[PDB]
């Protein structure tokens, strides 16, 4: 709990400050992670917190597809 | 054959000066401003330069 506290929220880092979407990404992704596996209630909570993005446009990309890019690492995609 | 003056003895502590730290090489490192909206003017907009 003391990670959020610290480091900016990526509705603003993105906003105020403009430092591009991969290192937006980066500090993120493994804290939206343990939030997911939390719970169903816990489940829905992440993927509707965003804001504006800047450096993509979400009009002909489609957002469904285009977001899981960057919501998933390389955890889930291969296993032996 | 002479008439001693008791002596004054110094009750005063020195002044300090303005530099608030040692050195004026240390001094000058703590002078200038920190925060975070100085560094918000140089990253405005990329797509405004792009």
């Amino acid at each position: 709990k003391a990670f959020e506290e610290n480091v900016l929220p990526f509705v603003e880092l993105n906003n105020r400050f403009h430092l591009s979407t991969p290192w937006t990404f980066h500090i993120w992704r493994d804290y939206l992670d343990n939030q997911l596996n939390s719970n169903e209630n816990f489940s829905i909570d992440e993927l509707i917190e965003g804001a504006e993005f800047s450096d993509v446009d979400l009009t002909k990309i489609s957002k469904d597809l285009f977001t899981t890019f960057w919501r998933l690492s390389l955890y889930d995609i291969h296993f032996d | 054959k002479e008439k001693i003056p008791p002596p004054a003895f110094d009750e005063t502590f020195k002044k300090f000066t303005f530099i608030k730290m040692g050195n004026k090489l240390i001094n000058n490192v703590w002078k200038i401003p920190t925060g975070l909206d100085k560094i918000e003017q140089e990253v405005k907009k990329p797509e405004g330069v792009y």
